RNA sequence: CUGCCGAAGGCAGAAACUCAGAUCAGUUUUAUGUGUAAAAUGAGAGUUUCUAGUGGGCCAUUUUUGGUAAGCAGAACUGGCGAUGCGGGAUGAACCGAACGUGAGGUUAAGGUGCCGGAAUGUACGCUC
């Protein structure tokens, strides 16, 4: 039952935003684990992605994935920025992303 | 941060001065480019020599001969108030000269509502002699068989499963 | 019908990380074989040429990019007594695909391992694993580390554990 | 339990470059920083604030403002290190270390060796 | 006017006096 | 909650007045 | 090279889908004090030289050839030279007959038509 | 044609050495100032007496204002030293006639001494030669030898050392130096940019500390 | 429809030709007392000619006199507004930054980092119920 979850959790807060202006090209992720921009630095580069489901069958599958990097660090609270193919929806904040180990450099 | 500077002196030599007197300050400046305008207010306050006659001849920081040793500092100094003018007199117990400064004015600014350009510094002056102190709080800190329990204890990770300790 | 500008660009060899020397045993992030554990045998131009023990885990020989490998501080094992120099890009080229007009069930049945893969091959993977099973078995723990596959878990932070 | 701010009282620092480190306090600077030394040559003689400090439990007799030297000398003559690993607190704390320290291979011989420590989960009956 | 030259300043004649406020 | 009789904040011509005026009053002293 | 448009949305009239009167063709604002003209915050941009296309593939369709109206069999054969950056648009007007015989001389230059099948 | 090549490579080759023997007396020359300075300060020390240093007659300018709210004659001071940007950095020759014009733009630009890697730093990276009124790109020494190949200056180190050095020619090799653009520190600014550098601030002489801001704009 | 130039409280532009100049400067030095005269830096500088629009006012600034419970009134200069979008001050004609082609990346100004809200429930010293 447990032997899988080669990825580490996150969460999507919100777009690369000032007050009244926001960016959605590139988003606001934050990872378990990650309490600091140094500790940020190891998720750099990594490959994030959105799994979400819908109701159309393509290719025989209800699972449909949007891929994404993280870029740099945001904050001093570990939090980053990352950067997708197709910019997150604004429905999609507070949901969960998969932040994968590859491309490692350890 | 402060540093401690001594900054020497002198007018420009004319024929009327050819050996023009030299002016050393001891004074406490973040850098030498603010201790060198310190002086020289100061210097035009005090023995009305201007900035452009003049010319700064020398600039030393100071490093502190003994930080290993906690001392007692004595600091006069005059403040401009709502009247313009006071004196006043404190004592800091610290290991530096420039910390004592730092202390001091986090001290006024933190009572007197003090800024840098309203602190001038008089003198800092070490206190040696048990006797020589005034303030009850450096005696409290001086006598012999001093002990107390750790004040303001205080205590991202959160969500805490456990209640805090904050005691022994 | 214009021609092109010379690009200065040339080739020049890879410079891999010097923790995946040969000999080492990695995790595979990525691919059919996730999380699993194999035994560097070399290093490629660009991959690795890398197999978990057959008789252990059931990793055949297969390249693996370096950017998805996890290296291990886990003893050596020694594969010096193993060659390596028929280990080659053309060796591990899969041919050709010669046009998408495929797939109707019989490409899949004449795939598997039953066809297509040349009892040669399987000849070379046995005589690596017969050179190398006696290290593993020297040493406490390999086998049964090789055998495992890697997982992560609560209270796990990737960042902050070495491998 | 008390932990008052003697002179001679041995720490841990807890905040700094030096988190993880065990001194002892030779001086009370005032109210809000002391002074402290160490026998092990890392560590050097500094001033330190409270809050980047947890008092320990132990109390060695040494008169104030003590060279580094003679600090070492009392600390070795009374025995303070390996009196501070006798306590339970030490050993937490060295375990986390190593237990920090550790590795994957070596992970997986803590997964079987702690198995074999639930092996038994024999109780009378 | 060009910036001043360096120069010597001997205060063996005029040692530095302490300025005060 | 204010916990008030008078609001603590401030109208814009009430702010605006009063740099009007104390500058005026510097004006008067001199 | 590839083919990059600036942008894909287009300008339309202010007010232009509060009023039907109002068509959708751009017009510019002539108002000193309208919010279009001064160009506030979240208002429809206007139409700026800066908006304009790389010249290298301006007028270019998404397969680089630009479209060339033809009528008849001879402005297909214009086309025998340019086959490679223009291709065979056929008018609208032209009858069933002209269309096949140019599609098929279109075929045999080897020319490109956008409207072939139809 | 192979005698005017070799020609061509053989002379451009003696330009080569040459340029090479002027950036190592060059650069010999700036130990032995630094040396010399050393040497003068110790033995100073060492007698009981003080050494004054010689105050450097050049002075790097960055405007650290905008285009608005600027009064006309600050307008027009800036206006003369080509300052018609935010962070746009100029060298100028200090002296006497420099000192009362800076003091008006005082609120609106920062100065200080550069060193020689600052102005080293500054040519090879934001160095924009001034040509045919076009501003073009330091690439190659052929630019500054067809420039100001009349106050023999044929390379980027002679040029460097004619604006460290102050040279006779260093009104022509600032004039031929189109302003440097430089970007936003890296860090930022203080809390208050606007204020004295004395004060906290950021306007105004800083001296030796113009280094550490040119890095961050770099 | 788009582009360029662009005010005014005698201007901006167009054409006709001077000198590669010591020719000008909302500037600073030097000398003589804000005037004048003769080094710095910047700029290619100019002259005659004709021809659109405007000649208003609000806000603040520093120089004075008349003033009174109390404000207030009359001058001169300076800018901002007016033709000006953008960031911030919860929002705003006059407050703090910043002058605007379409985009990508980086970095800042002013203001901010408990939540709404992007950013430290940061560090250090005091004051206050």
């Amino acid at each position: 039952a447990q032997g899988h979850r080669l990825y580490v959790k996150a969460k999507h807060l919100s777009f690369q935003r000032s007050k009244h202006v926001i960016h959605p090209g590139t988003s606001i992720v934050k990872i378990e684990g990650c309490d600091s921009k140094e500790e940020a630095q190891f998720y750099l580069g990594k490959r994030v992605c959105y799994v979400y489901k819908s109701s159309k069958a393509v290719r025989g599958s209800k699972i449909r994935v949007i891929w994404g990097t993280i870029a740099r660090p945001h904050g001093n609270s570990g939090a980053v920025r990352a950067r997708f193919v197709h910019n997150l929806p604004a429905k999609t904040f507070g949901s969960s992303l998969r932040v994968m180990l590859y491309p490692s450099n350890i | 941060a402060l540093k401690e500077y001594q900054v020497v002196g002198r007018k420009v030599p004319t024929e009327h001065e050819p050996v023009p007197k030299l002016f050393r300050m001891r004074l406490f400046a973040p850098n030498e480019s603010v201790a060198k305008s310190r002086y020289w207010y100061f210097l035009k306050m005090i023995n009305k020599v201007k900035k452009a006659t003049g010319e700064i001849v020398a600039i030393n920081e100071i490093s502190e001969p003994k930080p290993l040793k906690a001392k007692v500092f004595g600091i006069w100094i005059r403040y401009d108030s709502r009247s313009g003018t006071h004196n006043m007199y404190k004592e800091f117990r610290d290991t530096t000269r420039v910390g004592a400064v730092e202390a001091m004015y986090a001290d006024m600014a933190a009572r007197h509502r003090a800024r840098f350009r309203s602190i001038r510094i008089l003198k800092v002056v070490e206190v040696e002699k048990k006797e020589d102190v005034r303030r009850n709080y450096v005696k409290q800190l001086l006598n012999p068989h001093l002990k107390f329990p750790l004040p303001h204890r205080r205590t991202k990770k959160v969500f805490a499963p456990h209640r805090p300790s904050t005691f022994y | 019908e214009n021609v092109p500008k010379k690009a200065r660009k040339a080739v020049r060899p890879t410079k891999l990380r010097a923790s995946l020397a040969p000999g080492t045993v990695c995790i595979l992030l990525a691919g059919r074989f996730r999380g699993k554990r194999v035994v560097v045998l070399s290093q490629l131009e660009d991959t690795l040429v890398v197999t978990g023990p057959y008789k252990v885990n059931g990793v055949p020989i297969r390249r693996v990019n370096h950017r998805y490998v996890i290296a291990t501080s886990a003893p050596k094992i020694d594969v010096s007594g193993v060659s390596v120099e028929k280990f080659t890009k053309a060796y591990f080229a899969k041919q050709k695909r010669s046009g998408p007009v495929k797939k109707d069930e019989a490409f899949f049945a004449e795939n598997a391992p039953k066809n297509a893969l040349p009892a040669e091959r399987i000849a070379d993977q046995k005589a690596v694993d017969a050179k190398l099973l006696p290290a593993i078995k020297a040493i406490p723990n390999m086998k049964e580390y090789l055998a495992a596959s890697f997982a992560l878990s609560n209270g796990d932070r990737p960042h902050l554990m070495k491998f | 339990f008390k932990r008052y701010v003697e002179v001679g009282r041995v720490v841990l620092v807890t905040k700094g470059e030096y988190t993880g480190k065990l001194a002892v306090i030779v001086d009370i600077v005032d109210h809000k920083r002391a002074l402290i030394d160490s026998p092990c040559s890392e560590f050097p003689r500094q001033v330190i604030r409270y809050g980047s400090v947890v008092l320990t439990h132990i109390v060695m007799k040494l008169p104030r403002g003590a060279r580094s030297g003679i600090v070492a000398k009392k600390w070795k003559a009374q025995d303070v290190c390996n009196k501070w690993a006798s306590s339970a607190w030490a050993k937490k704390l060295e375990a986390k270390k190593v237990r920090s320290q550790l590795n994957d291979f070596d992970r997986f011989a803590v997964m079987r060796l702690k198995k074999q420590r639930r092996e038994q989960v024999n109780v009378a009956v | 006017a060009p910036p001043a030259k360096a120069h010597f300043v001997s205060t063996e004649n005029n040692e530095p006096v302490t300025l005060h406020p | 909650v204010s916990l008030k009789k008078k609001s603590k904040r401030r109208t814009t011509r009430l702010r605006s007045r009063i740099e009007k005026k104390a500058a005026e009053s510097k004006r008067k002293q001199k | 090279v590839n083919i990059i448009k600036k942008r894909t949305k287009p300008f339309k009239r202010h007010q232009s889908d509060r009023f039907k009167r109002v068509g959708e063709s751009w017009r510019k604002p002539r108002g000193i004090d309208s919010c279009v003209r001064r160009r506030f915050r979240g208002t429809i941009s206007m139409p700026k030289i800066g908006y304009g296309n790389n010249k290298k593939t301006r007028y270019c369709m998404p397969n680089g050839l630009k479209a060339f109206l033809v009528r008849n069999v001879s402005d297909v054969e214009l086309l025998l030279m340019h086959n490679k950056t223009y291709a065979a648009e056929i008018a609208g007007n032209v009858s069933a007959r002209k269309r096949v015989e140019i599609v098929e001389k279109a075929r045999a230059l080897g020319v490109k038509v956008t409207n072939a099948g139809a | 044609i192979v005698a005017a090549a070799a020609e061509k490579k053989s002379a451009r080759q003696k330009k080569r050495e040459l340029i090479a023997k002027r950036a190592e007396a060059y650069e010999a020359e700036y130990r032995a100032a630094e040396r010399e300075q050393i040497e003068l300060a110790r033995k100073a020390r060492a007698e009981g007496n003080y050494f004054v240093p010689h105050e450097p007659k050049l002075i790097f300018v960055v405007r650290i204002r905008g285009i608005n709210n600027i009064p006309p004659k600050a307008r027009k001071i800036m206006q003369l030293l080509r300052l018609l940007q935010i962070n746009n950095g100029i060298f100028v020759k200090f002296n006497k006639a420099i000192k009362e014009m800076l003091q008006v733009v005082e609120p609106y630009v920062t100065y200080g001494i550069p060193n020689h890697k600052t102005v080293r730093e500054l040519i090879y990276k934001r160095g924009f030669g001034k040509v045919n009124k076009q501003r073009i790109p330091l690439s190659d020494n052929a630019i500054i030898e067809a420039a100001l190949g009349k106050y023999s200056i044929l390379s980027v180190e002679d040029l460097i050392h004619e604006i460290y050095t102050v040279g006779p020619n260093f009104k022509q090799a600032a004039n031929f130096l189109w302003p440097f653009k430089l970007s936003s520190p890296l860090g930022g600014w203080r809390e208050r940019k606007f204020k004295h550098f004395i004060e906290g601030g950021d306007a105004g002489k800083r001296d030796e500390h113009i280094n550490g801001l040119v890095q961050k704009m770099l």
